[PDB]
């Protein structure tokens, strides 16, 4: 490639520019994308003859 | 979820926080939980009128939904990761 | 000019090199000690380049970028970009519990410079936290 | 269900909604959800009549014998 | 403890409930649910004398409990 | 034994109804169909506010959200 | 699939209203089932309703959260 | 049978009523079983459309599922 | 969490506006608070010595 891209790509800390531990850390170590780690809404999203027999 | 790994992320930042009862405080995030409820530290002062009567309060646990908006700065965290964060997720 | 165009080439030799050679490091490193507080805008970019590098599935450029790690540690201290060095702290911290001895150590040695270079109060891990991981690095 | 409704049933009953709304009216049928069917119900908000009405166990604040 | 648990522990006490309507509801607890969902005996009501009365426990502002509410509980 | 609601509103299918909501707005209409939620199908709905006051007459099948739904009325 | 609609107005200007006649206008860079949104170099304006006249607060703040239970309409301006 | 609906009213343009009253005229481009409404060409009035027209937004227009109250259509 | 507020006075304001200062005695993950020894922050009113009070009526909570 080239600085440019190396610069321009920056990283999750450089972008970030840091300031959060559990971004850069968390992001890296176990980190696959960042900020990633209910039933009743499934059941709503999921929602007489059946009832009546 | 989203939201709950961002603040969940950020632990030790002041933050101001706006109430639906009118009620700005500034405070330094510590405890984070599924439910967005929050505990600052360091109980700062906001405006004159709007700061509540607590003299001595140096920590505090806020409701989830008590919450208006959460303020923060563009230098705390980077919106792009967690935009990319969200069309990963949805 | 050209001493942008200098840097620009190392960085881009650096990153594309593909022989298993100790030199690029050592020598880029030198140049970084000549040439220091001039650095900060290209500092940024070939510390991009650094961690793109520490993430990398060949020990022989993880070890190498770490190597290098350890040499540009104290020319950022000429720049004040201290939580800069707090970013790198963490992320080496992070990669400490890696199984390839060779490049562990390499990063070790980039943690010696980091915490020798930076204020230790400042150090965001911060050292208690660091100390215990390594009780049983030394077995 | 905590509640018996059965002693309740074919009795009147005094409901209270959500919303300062004030019903009563018969029981003529319940659910486990509470959701509640009156007859001859009449509302006071001061004074509406009703026929026969299906209550809403979701929304209802409160209910006692009358 | 918990409440919940206080309120299963606690069973025919007279308490005064607190509504979201502003209507005091004194009463004696029958039944108690995981929805805290009331149920009383003797009721009388501020702004009604009631034999039994039911309570949603979303409605619910607070409970001024009995003060024996330890020693009877536990 | 008990009759159900559901089993009422069954019944009131294809009937005018007057729904109460939570509000002093009501609504009255034919009813169509429904769910376990009772989100409501009304066919030419007519939108009312108590303390009377006509604010649109609707032309079409209406889907009214179960969470303002107070009381319904056969008839 | 509403959501995957609010795909396209991403890193985009978007304006927003909210309960209590809260209006705000900014940049969309976040959403989710509970439509918790957070946004950048946003601006408020507060329509405030005092002594029968009509006036506005205007707070103006780069990066700020919403929460979804205030959400009301989202939209372009 | 509300789904049922839901596909049928796809690609219509409806009348959406929020809790707040104010009636949007538009589109209708998705919905999902929230009631989450995402409209476009939506027009926002006062009560009936008959009113005066606020604002207009020729964008897609996002609605959220608990503050709609009844979605009509012309 | 709330569990360091446990044996401790602590400011509650409710939602209404009204404020108190009273013990905490026991939390759950609805925010339903118990609680004990109440007074009131601003008028120093003593209200009971135990009551319960509803997570969704909590705005704020404080340590003291």
């Amino acid at each position: 490639e080239k600085f440019q891209g190396h610069g321009l790509k920056t990283e999750l800390h450089s972008a970030l520019k840091s300031s959060n531990l559990n971004l850069i850390r968390r992001t890296y170590q176990t980190g696959e994308n960042p900020y990633l780690s209910n039933r009743r809404y499934e059941r709503g999203l999921k929602f007489k003859r059946i009832a009546q027999e | 979820m989203l939201f709950f790994s961002f603040f969940k992320t950020l632990v030790d930042q002041e933050v101001v926080v706006e109430l639906k009862n009118d009620i700005e405080i500034k405070g330094t995030l510590q405890s984070v939980d599924q439910f967005l409820n929050l505990k600052l530290d360091n109980i700062s002062c906001t405006d004159e009128k709007k700061y509540p009567h607590l003299g001595s309060v140096r920590n505090i646990f806020i409701r989830g939904s008590t919450v208006r908006y959460v303020y923060l700065n563009k230098n705390m965290v980077d919106t792009n990761l967690l935009q990319d964060a969200t069309r990963r997720e949805v | 000019r050209l001493e942008t165009r200098l840097i620009d080439a190392l960085l881009i030799a650096f990153q594309e090199q593909t022989n298993s050679d100790s030199i690029i490091f050592k020598g880029f490193g030198a140049v970084t000690v000549s040439l220091d507080i001039r650095m900060k805008p290209f500092l940024a970019p070939i510390v991009s380049t650094i961690l793109n590098h520490l993430k990398h599935k060949t020990p022989l450029v993880r070890q190498h970028a770490a190597d290098l790690c350890a040499i540009l540690i104290p020319v950022i201290k000429n720049c004040h970009e201290f939580e800069m060095l707090n970013k790198l702290n963490i992320i080496l911290y992070e990669s400490l519990g890696e199984v390839y001895p060779e490049v562990l150590g390499s990063i070790i040695n980039a943690m010696y410079c980091i915490t020798s270079v930076m204020d230790l109060d400042k150090l965001q891990p911060p050292i208690n936290q660091i100390l215990p991981t390594l009780t049983p690095i030394l077995r | 269900a905590i509640l018996d409704l059965a002693k309740y049933k074919d009795s009147k009953i005094r409901v209270k909604l959500m919303g300062g709304k004030l019903v009563i009216g018969v029981l003529k049928g319940y659910d486990q959800l509470m959701n509640l069917v009156l007859d001859d119900t009449v509302e006071y908000m001061n004074a509406r009549k009703l026929g026969l009405t299906v209550i809403r166990g979701t929304i209802l604040v409160s209910l006692s014998s009358a | 403890m918990l409440p919940l648990y206080l309120l299963t522990n606690a069973k025919g006490q007279q308490m005064q409930i607190e509504l979201k309507n502003g209507e005091i509801i004194q009463g004696i607890l029958t039944n108690v649910d995981n929805w805290m969902n009331l149920t009383l005996s003797n009721v009388t009501e501020y702004s009604v004398k009631l034999n039994e009365i039911y309570i949603r426990g979303t409605f619910i502002k607070f409970i001024k409990l009995q003060d024996n509410i330890i020693d009877k509980v536990k | 034994p008990e009759i159900l609601p559901l089993e009422v509103i069954d019944k009131t299918i294809n009937q005018k109804v007057l729904i109460v909501l939570q509000s002093n707005r009501e609504f009255e209409g034919t009813l169509v169909g429904f769910d376990d939620f009772v989100n409501v199908i009304l066919e030419d709905a007519v939108e009312w506010l108590i303390d009377n006051e006509k604010v649109m007459q609707h032309h079409g099948r209406m889907l009214l959200s179960g969470n303002n739904i107070a009381i319904l009325v056969p008839g | 699939t509403p959501l995957d609609l609010l795909k396209l107005n991403l890193d985009e200007r978007v304006y927003i209203k909210l309960r209590g006649a809260r209006t705000l206008v900014g940049t969309l860079q976040a959403f989710d089932s509970h439509c918790n949104i957070v946004l950048s170099d946003a601006v408020e304006t507060i329509y405030q309703l005092n002594n029968e006249e009509l006036s506005e607060s205007e707070r103006r703040c780069e990066m700020v959260f919403i929460r979804g239970d205030t959400v009301t309409l989202i939209s372009t301006p | 049978v509300t789904t049922e609906f839901l596909s049928d009213i796809i690609g219509k343009t409806v009348n959406v009523k929020l809790a707040s009253g104010l009636l949007y005229s538009g589109r209708l481009e998705s919905i999902d079983g929230f009631m989450n409404v995402a409209l476009s060409s939506a027009t926002e009035h006062y009560e009936s459309n008959n009113n005066k027209l606020l604002n207009k937004f020729n964008s897609d227009v996002f609605l959220r599922g608990t503050q709609v109250m009844y979605i009509s259509e012309q | 969490t709330l569990k360091d507020y446990l044996n401790k006075r602590v400011v509650i304001i409710k939602v209404d506006g009204e404020c108190l200062i009273a013990s905490l005695n026991g939390f759950d993950k609805n925010t339903n608070l118990f609680i004990t020894n109440v007074f009131n922050r601003i008028s120093k009113e003593f209200i009971c010595k135990a009551q319960l009070l509803r997570g969704s009526e909590i705005a704020l909570v404080g340590l003291i």
